[PDB]
């Protein structure tokens, strides 16, 4: 069983998809508009997700499907019997 | 000789120092392996994934090799006439200070094979 | 703290290696001086994720057999004892520390202020960072979590922050004695191509360049120095010969021992004397 | 919505348990009987129980003891990627 | 940006050596001190474009068999370390930047400017040869194009001019971070004749010499110095010795790493507090 246990969210960001490919953003044009996609869900473009950047620049492409991406690390020990 | 696995090279193949003709003993922390688990192919070693962050470590049997050093003693010569037309010159054997291949190990050559069966019946 | 620069060169070593060896844009920014052949032919051979040959790094003296395609080989060197200082006191603390740690940790609401969970207790915070915590926000760290003031800031109710933070071992308070030591380690590429070890130590080079902005060197590791020795057949006994371009690094670092202390003033006696 | 999970392992060593005291060994004598005892996990005579370390030596009068309960502990820190739509 | 110094001293030496060797009024020049004898016959035997015999320059330990009549041996040599900056810290670029090229470009009309094309784009203009553009003029770079107004200046329709530009490789910007490294590389030519070992010595002085007014080594490989060592016979168990005088070229070169930056400020915050 759990002897202890703690959870906390080491990142919490906003990653873009295409719509059609299904390919993830990797790299960006000057004005943020697409130049290679990515199949990888982590190496995937990504911006802070609070409500103060949303507000300070969706913007770029009308492939409009953004994921918010939670990241859970998890520490726990275990005290199993014989 | 041994080898460490991770993550990485459980898929690419563990690439071998040596070249094989075939394998004595295998074994790891967990023991020995069985025949069911490990492959190999071109010369490298492919292990299934319960051995991720195990060592591995093998005894093998590969194919004696050489290379000319020196050339020694290099030509010595004849010239037979007995039971000729007439005078030939025959070249008698060389001796050859060989080396073995341990530093950099090339794969036995592709020799081109025949299609005569060995040991055949003739009747 | 006794420091054990070998293993530190190793860990450092092999995952930037890895990662390094990983893409091709990086290995390009590396051999841009080197000639059209000699880079394609590493790039082709050791370059990319689906690399068929791979390069390793140990310590010298293996019993076993050593890949001599491409090898990073390790001997520890000499050593000397440069500086003092008076009765050997380097620092003194209240609360014993352990390492320097860097975690990412993103910003939590609580009824009264934001926080900030780690994995483990604080003893000193450094740094946090793109903030400058004012006397309103009321900065105060409670073992595992730091935490400010709820009000003012609820914008960044979700700040994606990191945190540069020192591990806390007891409460207990002593002194440090020590030294400072200045010590070179060897460090030389082993091929029988002479190009591939042009090129290895060229890496060398620059993951040693990398290696100056990690936490750990830039607290206990300063003052790194190179020197280079001269391209030389390693061994001739072989059918051929091994090439290596011996490097010499040199670092300092304190070396030092916690001496506690068990003295603990509470109380005080002030009375006077008659005659 | 778990995208992916990771495990890893941190710590894995054993440590004995008196049956009846319920305290754990800390330190032991020249015959290797208990001299010392704790209440707290942290700090327990460890024994390592990694992949290398299995099939030991130094502890055999010890685990032989009936008064003893060993235990497996074990540390982990696994990962989780949450993909939760926009 | 890593240094390679065998390798720009081979590009260097080759194409410079046979133009030299080209022809016999540079020759004459340099081996104005020698005797006729030694003179005449090397002129004789290497100097000329039809010449039969011919010099050749490789690394040491090749494999095959290298020609004794008359060769540069180049090895590399040691290497250190000898000054550094303040966090390692050479120098801060906004837009990255390659190599630094020299171009010909005749002047060309444009509508309103006259213009210079150039094979690649523009990072900075560092020089137009003979030319000192004013206000007027309002010189501007756009790309691969450089340009200047036309009216006043339209009598240099078609100037034959040349620029000195450099590279441009990306917007992004970042760090340089790196440090200054003091390297000796060893030279040496080989022949069975004595007098044509000291001539190709000359010969190689003065090419170094006259690589001082190049550009990458204006720019990279600062601070030449220079050394000789004795004649003296490299191999004495072939039929005949084989005589050389080896020599040891100094370089500085700054050994360095392009560390970029993401975080780009555009929108500020400024909001007063409330108690």
């Amino acid at each position: 069983s759990i002897e202890k246990k703690e959870e906390v969210i080491a990142h919490n960001e906003v990653v873009f998809r295409s719509l059609t490919q299904g390919l993830y953003v990797k790299e960006v044009d000057i004005y943020s508009d697409v130049v290679s996609y990515t199949k990888d869900v982590d190496e995937a473009l990504a911006m802070p997700n609070t409500i103060n950047f949303k507000n300070s620049r969706l913007i770029m492409n009308l492939d409009l499907e953004p994921l918010n991406k939670i990241q859970k690390v998890i520490y726990e020990t275990h005290l199993e019997g014989l | 000789m041994i080898y460490f696995v991770n993550k990485d090279r459980i898929k690419k193949g563990i690439p071998l120092y040596y070249d094989v003709k075939e394998i004595t003993y295998i074994a790891t922390q967990d023991g020995t392996v069985y025949e069911e688990d490990y492959e190999i192919k071109n010369n490298r070693l492919y292990l299934n994934e319960k051995y991720e962050n195990h060592t591995v470590t093998l005894k093998i049997l590969m194919t004696l090799r050489y290379v000319v050093s020196d050339i020694l003693k290099e030509s010595r010569y004849q010239y037979t006439k007995f039971n000729q037309p007439k005078s030939k010159f025959e070249n008698l054997p060389q001796k050859l200070l060989l080396k073995r291949e341990d530093v950099i190990v090339l794969q036995d050559p592709y020799k081109v094979n025949d299609g005569i069966e060995e040991d055949l019946e003739i009747q | 703290a006794i420091t054990s620069v070998d293993s530190y060169l190793l860990s450092e070593i092999k995952p930037r290696l890895n990662t390094v060896l990983e893409n091709c844009y990086i290995i390009d920014e590396v051999l841009k001086d080197f000639d059209y052949q000699t880079r394609e032919s590493f790039k082709e051979a050791f370059c990319g994720k689906n690399a068929q040959h791979e390069v390793t790094v140990g310590f010298n003296f293996p019993k076993f057999k050593n890949n001599y395609e491409a090898h990073y080989l390790i001997q520890l060197g000499q050593g000397q004892e440069t500086k003092n200082s008076l009765g050997s006191i380097q620092s003194s603390y209240f609360e014993a520390t352990g390492d320097t740690l860097v975690e990412s940790s993103t910003a939590i609401r609580e009824d009264d202020k934001l926080v900030f969970t780690v994995s483990k207790p604080i003893g000193e915070l450094i740094k946090v960072e793109d903030i400058e915590f004012a006397k309103y926000d009321n900065l105060q760290v409670e073992g595992n979590k730091v935490s400010f003031k709820y009000q003012t800031n609820e914008d960044y109710e979700n700040y994606n922050a990191n945190i540069i933070f020192t591990e806390k071992k007891n409460d207990s308070k002593g002194l440090v004695k020590g030294f400072t030591v200045e010590e070179q380690v060897t460090v030389v590429g082993l091929s029988f191509n002479v190009d591939v070890a042009r090129c290895l130590d060229a890496v060398l080079k620059m993951i040693l360049i990398s290696m100056r902005d990690s936490i750990e060197e830039q607290q206990t590791f300063q003052l790194q120095n190179l020197s280079f020795g001269d391209i030389a057949p390693i061994i001739e006994d072989g059918d051929s010969m091994i090439f290596g371009r011996p490097t010499i690094i040199k670092y300092t670092s304190s070396l030092d021992l916690d001496y506690t202390i068990t003295q603990d003033i509470n109380k005080l006696t002030f009375k006077e004397r008659k005659d």
